[PDB]
């Protein structure tokens, strides 16, 4: 009635609308999940084929951000790039400034601080993107999701997209205290496949990051062997 | 943030600009002030447009200010905003006197000021100063002057005008009585008259009035001085007077 | 960053609407009041807090700017801690470039420009306050008001905030010159009693008081109830 | 290098100066006239480095120029004085030109004026005035035979022996002077002292 | 709509109107093509003249030695955006000494485009770009919707009556990824084909342009492009 | 018209936006107290998880601003941590410039002045987010402050913030009649007990923080669990 | 409403753009035609008073020795565009000592037109309501091209802006023949623009130009000769 | 600094605010300019003569060089500015180049100027008309211009601006012939006479000879008028 127009204006609800509509942009994307394994964490991206004449391996989802963690956006993709490159640029800097590489947990403080930034200004549309890091410190495996609104908390299971809530029941229904990353690959398979709809949507190639011990902390795809035998092994799950 | 603009610099279909216009309102709801220009000097009288009586009325003046040691302004509108102008015009007058070593020829002082107001009126987005003055003064060049500005930044010099409240009967009684070669005495009688004559209240009161000239000193030196209260009170007791001295018939 | 268009433009009556609302949302303040003895000052204010658990000693309205002044505020608060600041910072000016106390009235016209900045200026709101600033100095004792317009007055007495009205008129009716410093008290004091809702005490209102020469100084709870007493 | 002087009689400022341009031994040119007219009513005789002396009074001269239509009055002798020594004084620390200035006017209600305004920016009304070497001997001849009420015929004869004395005694004695007048009737070349 | 005048006002369905009005300014263009293989890219482009006697306007043009461009939307932006390519292409060559992978150079390039999506008084590009060049991978494929994404594609078009030529690509795109220079030649031909309205195809309506993991950036001429289809 | 919408004033003279800040803060369902003692100064809130996921180590409103001064944030989350952080520069810059460490009053002040300028400049919305300070001044003893959406720092010898400012402020003034002097047991049992009082329900230990100052322990510290519960077990038995 | 300079419309269009397109319609028809020769333009000068000096509203204005420049719709917007145009052109030669393409001369016009917007990216504020004819030769030969306010252009073998080119664009293109003569083409020029022009033809209503090896303003006298053999 | 687009094309290809300033420009004091064989005159409508104003220290008819005058219609407060630029104009040329400003460069530097205004964003335009004039240096032949707030210009015989401009050129439509001496003065006040019929208090009217501009006396512009009033009605009589 007025008062949905802007990011400076509280509604007489106290509360801002134009954050609102920028999760839903959010909702509307594609699932993202992440993991916090025993020995590591894997992110997944449920990346979804607009034609088929994409090149398996287009506009991937899952980045790099330092050596020791990586990022999975949802949302506005175009906004999820700059976030990464935000949180790349934090990176460096810390790690120049202080000689040490940035703890994930900083390097997620920063992040959320810069979101929340970007929606203080009349000038600037509030990003439409929600990400996850997963970085691997020396304090350990630590994942993290950085909500559209500048609010962060450091999870041990997470989704945001369109399969929020089956993703969450589902990681919910696992022993992350027990399972070692390569367990994790397939469990994060899995509940992308399940909450997958082709009735629906159209297909999807699933897209994960495994930053673990065999990947020697270092952020990096999930090797395509073991990708593939998850891929067999949660489409054979479905029945 | 655009909705939020009122866009003051702007043209109406009609071709003038509404900020100003509202400008010249705020003017005529503001106390009267007149001038009048004699042959031996130059008159401000202003109305104190407050007059509770708690006020302290010890400060010599409120709508009255020394600009120069050559140049006086009488002010009408906003006095928030006519004491940045008239920080302003001082400033300028100095700036003058020092790059030139010598007083600031008034008509330059009050385009100066003029110019001033004109950005506001023309770039920016920023009101327009909703003030309007008289300027009183004297030169080498030109003898005694008195300029009237509105807030639209435009001036012109006048034998006698009058700004404020109720400016337009003052302005007719000004056309109607002034003559040249009115002296001082004649001057400051005539101002009394037709400010009294345009109050709402006559027998005036000391305490609600406001009066200076900017005469000439025997020695060649432009001497401005505002009257003190009993002043003002011979001089309304001697108008008071005069004046049924004359419409006895 | 443009954020340079008047938000308080003319209305088509000449009438500056936003220094209006500023002025009524000091209208809607707590009572404040002054008065000057002929021999010096006095400005006192109401100071009731909305619940006991609130520690009335931690925050004063009644602030000293310098040694000779001192200052009381209406309406917002958050916006007195401003002008205060501001206007502290322009005595020290002063007294840097000369080694002498801002006189008030200049100290008074400073605080006025910083007051019209702001109605001019693009991107802000008039302050939603008026001051009256006490001050005793070589040309003898001096009361100023300062209102959201940027306009100051000289004034032999005076009040605003809620219930200014009726302390208008009591302070007209009962003011008188050649008043000392301690009637100019006992006056203020009661003019606060007539208004103030509940009972008086030396924790619910803020008296501040400049001698002969002397300085500002707002007295302490002891001694308040001692004037009043 | 440049010489320049200045003489005040009863009812007239003149203004001499040297007409020779040069650049290291050559005379480039010897009609260089330097004493310059700001308006109907005044000289202003310059020296200094060729490319300066041109700039600053071509400058001055814009500035006395824009104060006349803009207000309808010219500008009075003193006030231009005043503008050009504030002008100088504000360029010697930034950018510092390096003329020195001798100003001579006329003004119906105080006669005439000859002002003295060094490239340090120092403004002093003088009755008589003079730069560069021949200085020395312009300065001395004139206090020797200088009057208060010299007529024109008396300071013209004055400048013609200080020409030759500056020319017999110097060694850079430049052969061509110009003489400028200022009067009641206005600013005024009065004569060409070509010597060779 | 009123979620409609400023790009920085988000809509409570989580939608971004301006970017979708820049995003169909592309679709008045005429049809640009492009299809890859892992070791070609060629992008065709039809040519429509907005008179007999006037003639058509540009859409392909050269980046650097390795990579091209075929706009679509208005071309004040094409120019703006093609100019910056090439200047960021020349840039890295000069530090490096070295070819600018395609794939950096469209990320830049939509981090470029995104950067105007987002401040209240820029407004986004209005000009689809179809970025095809090479890497050190081969041969690819991009295209960057003025709403500051990309995509990568064995094929593509887009513009008036680019569904034509998508239609028939999306049949015959699963050959491209081996299939040789003259080949892609001739598909783009026949996918240009789908777009004309009944008239028979000839060189006179489109421009081919042509880049190889051999061969640097170029334009076909007029006449080979006509003998080709006189097959 | 605009005023609705920009922090200008309304035609009555409110500010609504601010007005809508102080809403946020009370949305969001959490509550908090604080209660200054003889001795010590004791911070209490809830916090609660929905998730089994959520990890909860990283959720907490209470931020040590200093060594010796401590922050409870009632508010929206993001603009909490954004205040903390212009708190915390400020506080490092105070002690570099001044050579000191900065005293409880000064943040609570600067906090305020900070907050009074959203309310000022009308593209600048004011933080939706009221935060308490608690530090052991060093020559004044024990201190509190509270900071509001519009500015108005006032210190308080206890007081509330959330949904449930009333109700805490009303049960807080109801124990605190008589102007007590409170050991530090009974000053944290008396925060423990006034959010009890207020949200109707026991809890766990687990979906509460305490943050406490002493003055034999300046430092700003975050209770053990066990101490919490420890603090419960002796509010049952009395 | 308070739409933004730059705000797209529902179907792509860039808003003020389009109401400046708007604005051409209300200029003077001005009309050139390429040939192997050389180029021409015509523009009516539309001369509202006889008190007015026909000679002192050009409306053909050179860019360099070799590019001519028929202005339409806003002259005052046109001038500033030329201006740009000349010191382009000139930057080139004192660069390369060689004169400037004219497709390249055009490119560069056109690149300011897009310019304007708010924020301090640009002070200019709005598009400029001039479409331009520019008729050049160089080593391509004769060419002729035009741009308009959406910052674009394209070559073409003749053209017609300002009011009258619906009609013009017709008959142009029922009439141009591609191996018109110098005489030829001015003619058909002046023939075209005499039917649009309301008022009669004559030496003085009319601003003619050959641009040919070198740009050439036809003076009175030059177009009575022309006007009587049309 | 404050950047919003004050002048925007209108739906229909039209700058409002550019109109808007024209509008103004009606609405102010005519003026008149007559380029003669050997002098080039001015007039505006009022001389300001309401019998209290102290007109000593202003006039209209401005000179911007003794080599050029500008007579200006519109708002005032303008005038100031723009003949403030274009005096500086006027000197900084003859700094730049020895030659003082020929008559058509100083009209085009106002018209560019005016034209910058009304296409820079975030400044109101101009709204003026001015009348140039001047001698062009070493050629002694008169030249006449104007501007217009739109930015564009143009020379011209003869030509009127501010209120009733269109009955004035009307006028000189009718009534302008190449006069020389004191018939160009007739001229233009009798082409001011069209609207001002209350001549002499109040119109002010100078002329620009080969050496200058001046400005004619109360007393001549009365001769003239009563030249003009015996005149006409003696040929009326005659027709009638």
């Amino acid at each position: 009635t007025g008062y949905d127009l802007s990011v400076t204006t509280f509604s007489p609800d106290g509360r801002v609308f134009q954050i609102e509509y920028a999760a839903k942009a959010v909702d509307n994307s594609g699932t993202a999940v992440g993991i916090k394994c025993k020995d590591g964490i894997v992110l997944g991206v449920e990346k979804l084929i607009q034609s088929k004449m994409m090149l398996p391996g287009s506009n991937r989802r899952i980045h790099s951000v330092h050596r020791h963690s990586g990022m999975a956006v949802a949302g506005l993709a175009a906004d999820g790039r700059q976030i990464v490159a935000r949180a790349k640029s934090e990176a460096t800097n810390y790690e120049s400034v202080y000689g040490e590489a940035v703890p994930v947990k900083e390097l997620a403080d920063r992040v959320a601080s810069y979101v929340h930034l970007c929606t203080l200004y009349w000038w600037l549309r509030p990003f439409g993107c929600g990400v996850i890091l997963g970085g691997y410190d020396r304090d350990g495996p630590q994942l993290y999701m950085v909500e559209p609104s500048g609010i962060s908390y450091r999870y041990f299971g997470a989704a945001i997209g369109k399969g929020k809530q089956a993703a969450k029941t589902e990681i919910e229904k696992l022993k992350l205290s027990e399972m070692t990353c390569r367990e994790g690959i397939i469990e994060v398979a899995k509940i992308i496949y399940k909450v997958h709809d082709e009735a629906k949507d159209k297909a999807f190639e699933l897209e994960m990051s495994w930053i673990c011990d065999e990947s020697k902390r270092e952020h990096q795809k999930v090797p395509d062997n073991l990708l593939q035998e998850a891929k067999a092994a949660a489409t054979a799950a479905l029945e | 943030s655009r909705r939020y603009d009122s866009r003051t610099t702007i043209f109406s279909p009609e071709g003038r600009l509404y900020q100003v216009e509202y400008a010249m309102e705020a003017i005529g709801n503001a106390g009267s002030a007149i001038g009048i220009l004699a042959k031996d000097g130059v008159v401000l009288i202003g109305e104190k447009k407050v007059t509770s009586k708690l006020l302290q009325t010890s400060t010599s003046t409120e709508k009255m200010y020394k600009i120069d040691d050559h140049v006086a302004c009488a002010v009408a509108g906003i006095m928030s905003d006519a004491n940045i102008l008239i920080n302003t015009a001082r400033v300028q007058a100095q700036r003058y006197t020092f790059s030139y070593q010598e007083p600031m020829p008034v008509e330059q002082l009050v385009q100066s000021l003029c110019d001033t107001k004109q950005g506001y009126t023309q770039f920016g987005g920023l009101r327009p100063f909703g003030v309007s003055f008289l300027f009183a003064g004297w030169d080498k060049n030109y003898g005694f002057q008195l300029y009237m500005s509105d807030p639209s930044g435009n001036y012109g010099g006048w034998k006698a005008t009058a700004i404020g409240a109720n400016n337009q009967a003052a302005q007719s009684m000004l056309k109607q009585d002034y003559k040249d070669d009115v002296t001082r005495e004649d001057a400051v009688k005539l101002a009394l008259k037709v400010l009294s004559k345009t109050m709402d209240s006559t027998s005036l009161t000391s305490e609600k009035l406001e009066l200076a000239e900017v005469y000439l000193l025997p020695s060649g030196k432009v001497k401005y001085q505002v009257h003190s209260p009993e002043s003002l009170n011979r001089l309304l007791t001697e108008s008071g007077l005069t004046q049924p001295a004359a419409e006895t018939s | 960053s443009q954020y340079s268009f008047s938000l308080t433009t003319f209305s088509p009556s000449g009438k500056l609407v936003q220094i209006e609302h500023a002025l009524t949302a000091v209208g809607s303040g707590q009572t404040s009041l002054g008065i000057k003895a002929a021999n010096g000052v006095v400005i006192a204010t109401e100071k009731k807090l909305p619940s006991i658990l609130v520690d009335e000693a931690s925050v004063q309205k009644i602030q000293l700017l310098t040694p000779n002044i001192g200052v009381v505020y209406s309406g917002m608060g958050p916006d007195s801690r401003v002008l205060v600041r501001k206007s502290r910072k322009q005595a020290e000016q002063y007294y840097k470039l000369y080694k002498e106390p801002i006189p008030v009235t200049q100290l008074v016209r400073e605080t006025a420009a910083v007051m019209q900045e702001f109605t001019q200026s693009g991107g802000v709101r008039p302050f939603g306050v008026s001051l009256l600033i006490a001050g005793f100095d070589e040309n003898g004792p001096q009361l100023y008001q300062v209102d959201p317009s940027g306009s100051y007055f000289s004034w032999k007495a005076s009040a605003m905030g809620k219930n200014v009205s009726n302390a208008k008129t009591f302070l007209e009716k009962r003011y008188t010159d050649d008043m000392e410093l301690d009637d100019a008290v006992h006056t203020a004091i009661l003019t606060l009693k007539e208004g103030f809702e509940g009972q008086i005490s030396g924790k619910n209102i803020e008296i501040g008081i400049i001698g002969t020469d002397k300085k500002f100084r707002v007295l302490t709870p002891a001694e308040i109830d001692d004037y009043l007493g | 290098m440049e010489c320049v002087f200045g003489l005040v009689g009863n009812g007239f400022a003149i203004i001499a100066a040297d007409t020779s341009a040069v650049n290291s031994i050559l005379v480039h040119k010897t009609n260089e006239d330097k004493i310059m007219k700001l308006d109907s009513h005044k000289l202003m005789g310059a020296s200094g480095e060729a490319g300066d002396r041109v700039q600053f009074t071509e400058f001055v001269q814009k500035n006395v120029s824009l104060y006349q239509f803009r207000n309808g009055i010219p500008l009075t002798t003193a006030a231009a004085a005043n503008f050009t020594r504030g002008e100088l004084a504000t360029a010697l620390r930034k950018n510092p030109y390096s003329v020195n200035i001798i100003l001579a006017g006329f003004d119906q209600d105080t006669g005439p004026s000859l002002y003295f305004i060094d490239y340090i920016a120092t403004l002093h009304k003088v009755d008589k005035a003079a730069f560069g070497y021949g200085s020395y001997f312009a300065l001395a001849m004139m206090d020797r035979h200088y009057r208060s009420d010299m007529s024109v015929d008396e300071a013209i004869k004055l400048v013609d022996e200080c020409i030759a004395e500056i020319r017999t005694r110097l060694v850079v004695a430049p052969p061509n002077f110009v003489i400028k007048i200022v009067d009641k009737d206005g600013a005024r070349e009065f004569a060409w002292r070509q010597s060779i | 709509n009123q979620y409609d005048t400023d790009v920085t006002t988000w809509s409570p369905a989580g939608r971004l109107f301006q970017v979708e009005y820049a995003m169909e300014a592309v679709k008045q263009g005429s049809a640009a093509i492009g299809l890859r293989s892992k070791t070609h890219v060629v992008l065709a482009c039809v040519n429509k003249a907005q008179s007999e006697l006037s003639s058509h306007q540009r859409k392909i043009f050269k980046v650097d030695d390795h990579i091209g461009v075929a706009i679509a939307g208005l071309t004040a932006d094409g120019r703006v955006l093609s100019r910056y390519m090439r200047s960021e292409c020349i840039n890295y060559g000069f530090t490096y000494e070295s070819s600018l992978p395609v794939g950096r150079l469209v990320v830049q390039l939509a981090d470029k485009a995104q950067v105007c999506t987002q401040r209240s008084w820029k407004r986004p590009y209005g000009v689809g770009l179809l970025v095809g060049g090479l890497d050190e991978s081969g041969a690819h494929l991009y295209y960057n919707c003025p709403s500051g994404n990309y995509f990568e594609y064995q094929a593509f078009a887009i513009g008036s009556r680019s569904q034509a030529a998508k239609t028939y690509l999306e049949r015959k795109f699963d050959t491209f990824d081996g299939a040789t220079r003259d080949e892609l030649i001739k598909h783009a031909l026949f996918s240009i084909k789908e777009t004309l309205q009944g008239e028979k195809l000839t060189s006179s309506v489109c421009t081919i342009s042509v880049v190889g993991v051999g061969e640097p950036f170029q334009t076909l001429d007029q006449q080979m492009v006509q003998d080709l289809i006189n097959s | 018209g605009y005023d609705r919408h920009i922090t200008i004033f309304s035609p009555e003279g409110r500010l609504f936006q601010v007005e809508y800040a102080f809403k946020a803060v009370k949305s969001g369902g959490v509550t908090s107290i604080a209660v200054r003692g003889k001795d010590s100064v004791c911070v209490v809130t809830q916090k609660k998880v929905p998730d089994k996921l959520l990890d909860q180590t990283s959720v907490s409103h209470l931020f040590k601003i200093t060594k010796f001064l401590g922050l409870l944030a009632t508010g929206m989350t993001a603009d909490a941590r954004n205040l903390v952080q212009q708190a915390r520069n400020e506080a490092a810059e105070f002690r570099h410039k001044y050579g000191y460490e900065m005293p409880v009053d000064a943040l609570a002040r600067w906090i305020a002045d900070k907050s009074q300028v959203y309310t000022q400049h009308a593209y600048m919305r004011p933080l939706g987010v009221v935060a308490i300070v608690i530090g052991i001044d060093e020559e004044n003893g024990p201190q509190l402050f509270k900071c509001d959406p519009a500015g108005h720092f006032y210190g308080h010898k206890a007081t509330s913030a959330g949904s449930k400012d009333q109700e805490a402020i009303n049960f807080l003034e109801k124990k605190m009649k008589n102007d007590p002097a409170f050991s530090y047991e009974e000053t944290v049992q008396t925060a423990i007990s006034a959010l009890q009082s207020v949200l109707q329900e026991d809890f766990k230990a687990t979906e509460i923080e305490v943050g406490v100052v002493q003055v034999a322990n300046p430092v700003f510290r975050s209770l053990t669990t066990e101490e919490i519960d420890e603090h419960l077990t002796a509010i049952s038995e009395r | 409403y308070d739409r933004g300079v730059n705000t797209f419309s529902p179907e792509g269009r860039l808003f003020q753009v389009e109401y400046a397109i708007e604005a051409i319609k209300l200029g003077s028809t001005a009309i050139g035609i390429k040939t192997k020769e050389g180029v021409v333009l015509a523009v009516e000068k539309r001369i509202t008073s006889p008190l007015l000096e026909p000679s002192s509203v050009e409306k053909i204005m050179e860019i360099d020795d070799h590019i001519g420049c028929a202005m339409s719709g806003l002259i005052a917007d046109a001038r500033t565009l030329v201006e740009h145009a000349r010191v382009e052109t000139q930057n080139h030669r004192f660069s390369y000592g060689e004169p400037m393409t004219v497709e390249s001369t055009t490119q560069a016009l056109c690149d300011l037109a897009l310019r304007f917007g708010e924020g301090d990216e640009e002070s200019m504020s709005r598009p400029f309501g001039v479409s331009l004819l520019i008729a050049g030769h160089d080593e391509n030969g004769p060419s002729l091209y035009y741009t308009d306010p959406s910052g674009t252009f394209w070559q073409c073998s003749a053209k017609a802006i300002g009011s009258g080119s619906e009609g013009a664009d017709s008959s142009l293109q029922e009439q141009f023949r591609k191996d018109l003569s110098f005489q030829e083409a001015e003619t058909i020029a002046l023939s075209i623009l005499k039917q649009v022009m309301e008022e009669k033809l004559t030496p003085n209503n009319v601003d003619i130009a050959k641009v040919s090896p070198t740009y050439h303003l036809y003076s009175p006298s030059e177009v009575e000769a022309v006007i009587g053999r049309l | 600094r404050y950047d919003r687009a004050i002048t925007v094309f209108s739906p229909d290809g039209h700058l409002f605010q550019v109109e808007y300033a024209l509008e103004a420009v009606r609405k102010g004091n005519a003026a008149v300019g007559v380029r003669g064989t050997d002098t080039v005159v001015l007039g505006v409508e009022k001389k300001s003569a309401a019998k209290l104003q102290d007109s000593r220290s202003v006039r209209k008819i401005v000179n911007l060089d003794n080599h050029i005058a500008l007579a200006c219609a519109g708002l005032k407060a303008d005038a100031r500015v723009l003949i403030n630029k274009a005096r500086i104009e006027c000197q900084s040329h003859k700094l730049t180049l020895e030659d003082p400003v020929t008559v058509e460069y100083i009209t085009r530097y106002i018209a560019g100027l005016q034209q910058k205004y009304t296409q820079s964003g975030g400044v109101r335009p101009f709204g003026l008309s001015t009348l140039i004039v001047g001698f062009d240096p070493y050629t002694d032949v008169p030249a006449l211009y104007q501007t217009d707030p739109s930015g564009t210009f143009s020379a011209w015989k003869a030509n009127a601006t501010g209120r009733n401009s269109n009955s004035i050129r009307e006028f000189l439509e009718k009534n302008y012939k190449e006069t020389s001496g004191q018939e160009t003065v007739k001229l233009a006040i009798r082409a001011l006479l069209e609207v001002v019929e209350s001549g002499g208090k109040n119109l002010e009217v100078a002329v620009m000879r080969k050496e200058g501009l001046h400005q004619l006396e109360e007393s001549e512009i009365d001769a003239i008028v009563a030249e003009i009033e015996a005149e006409k009605a003696a040929a009326e009589a005659a027709k009638k």
